RNA sequence: AUGCGCAGAUACCGGGAGGAACGCCGAUGGCGAAGGCAGCCACCUGGUCCACCCGUGACGCUGAGGCGCGAAAGCGUGGGGAGCAAACCGGAUUAGAUACCCGGGUAGUCCACGCCCUAAACGAUGCGCGCUAGGUCUCUGGGUCUCCUGGGGGCCGAAGCUAACGCGUUAAGCGCGCCGCCUGGGGAGUACGGCCGCAAGGCUGAAACUCAAAGGAAUUGACGGGGGCCCGCACAAGCGGUGGAGCAUGUGG
């Protein structure tokens, strides 16, 4: 695969609104990555699930979705 | 009766039997078939054939609707998912598109002592 | 048939019309080693082919032979509770093996008191695609259809 | 099959009510003395780790009794009640089936307040301190950031220990301090007494009588309706038979 960090520069990972970023943190069906994937830190993937979750209550990014082609 | 020219296709595939209902771009039901609409009885309702029956039936059905092409939407993990699905395709009536859109809870009710065993 | 694949025993040429499927279905005519005894019927069987049609003894043969094999047929099966006829494709050494059998059953059925006459006749009906063997052979492929609920368990 | 459905159910779309539980993240992860703790947000609050080497000056350890906490189920009063489900009501199954499977269902599961005080409450391993090779994975600090250096979590295993299995700087090693507990099996966690509890019952806890054992770990077998991999006319695939008749022959009676 990729690692979703491998993709981007200087991003807070507490910063709950940025969609951009935040997005490419969850799957198609729209679950939160595991670190496999991320290729993030134990420390950090523990701030991003709670960052994303944040995103999620304001309406900002999705709970599930629906996999396309099954 | 009304033209619908393309529409839903919803299969309900669970262990025990499939079910196929067939909307309007809408989600009301057209026209349904099972298992249990073809001839067969209890165990083999579940069975991809039934299924594969089932599917035709209900598109057939719905061909009579002048219903030409349809999105699938296919729920649940048994015995007959695939044929439902092969069969649509293959009925003519144009498959656009798949999606699961099983649900899940995201923990929630208790279930039957039947889906706990793990425990 | 543990450790191997046995190899399909190979049979010794048509003395007179050179063909390894009419040995075999000499064979399957032969009763107690009688091998004799079973060709003269066979052959003087042929002669009721051509004494009563005009087309060669070995093209009905053939013929006959071609209507009489099974393409489905129900295998039986263990699973959680009794057992499921399970429909499946016949192999096509072993359709060969059930149409010859089958023919020679199915002559040794019918009414006519001499030997060679029940199998010429049963031959004739065959290649006409009527006889008792091809009776005895549609009920296999109908009854392996009444089971195409079951066809998802084939091996 | 009971059951539900033409008083239109199942499946499908939209709206609403409600209760309970938090998917992915999630880990071989973290926190707490234990019980135990998992959506998110605020507030109130406990513990704990590191660096600095600044203050006090042995203020320490342990801890009978006391007091507090303590999973589940259960008790009381009042709420709540979606799903699940002792009991119970049915359907199957069965030789029978007061069960396993299936359809229903009350207590209960949920909340508040008050009880109960138990457990395979387990690492089946009391608490503190000092000493005794290393390797590797990991969570979390600090540094001069290959690494070095604290504090957790793991595995492998120096020396050593152990009946063995194992343990092994997270000791079951080598030592000190203090507490708790054991003293063959059954009778029995029973009786009696006391204490506690609304009750259920809890804590404490015998005797007569009786047994030659009861036990732990490992060994070789054998066995499994355990697993892997093999074979035989073992099954399958065939072809011809016995079972039926008459008789021959052996046998039971």
């Amino acid at each position: 695969k990729a690692k979703v960090k491998a993709t981007l520069g200087e991003f807070d990972l507490r910063d709950y609104r940025n969609v951009e970023v935040l997005k490419r943190f969850l799957s198609e069906t729209g679950k939160i990555l595991p670190r496999r994937r991320t290729g993030l830190s134990a420390k950090e993937q523990r701030i991003l699930a709670k960052t994303i979750k944040r995103a999620r209550i304001l309406g900002l990014l999705p709970f599930t979705e629906k996999l396309v082609r099954k | 009766k009304r033209q619908v020219a393309s529409g839903r296709a919803y299969i309900h595939a669970s262990y025990n039997n499939t079910i196929v209902t067939i909307t309007d771009p809408d989600g009301n039901p057209i026209t349904w078939s099972s298992g249990g609409v073809i001839g067969y009885k209890g165990s083999r309702k579940g069975t991809p054939y039934a299924a594969q029956l089932a599917a035709l039936d209900a598109a057939k059905k719905a061909m009579a609707y002048g219903m030409q092409s349809v999105d699938v939407i296919v729920r649940g993990t048994g015995a007959g998912r695939e044929q439902a699905i092969r069969a649509l395709q293959a009925s003519g009536l144009q498959v656009k598109s798949i999606v699961d859109d099983t649900p899940v809870p995201h923990n929630g009710c208790r279930p039957k002592k039947k889906f706990r065993k793990a425990s | 048939a543990r450790r191997r694949r046995a190899e399909v025993r190979q049979l010794q040429p048509d003395l007179v019309y050179g063909d390894v499927l009419v040995t075999a279905f000499i064979n399957k005519i032969m009763r107690d080693g009688k091998k004799n005894l079973a060709a003269r019927i066979f052959y003087d069987a042929c002669k009721i082919i051509q004494e009563k049609t005009g087309q060669e003894p070995l093209k009905v043969f053939k013929q006959a032979v071609e209507n009489v094999k099974p393409r489905m047929e129900v295998r039986s099966r263990r699973v959680g509770g009794a057992n499921y006829q399970v429909p499946m494709e016949v192999s096509p050494r072993r359709q060969q093996s059930l149409a010859l059998r089958w023919l020679v059953q199915a002559a040794n059925q019918r009414p006519e008191r001499r030997a060679a006459v029940r199998i010429a006749h049963e031959l004739m009906d065959a290649a006409e695609g009527k006889g008792g063997a091809v009776k005895k052979k549609e009920d296999v492929e109908r009854m392996a259809e009444a089971n195409r609920a079951y066809a998802h368990y084939r091996w």
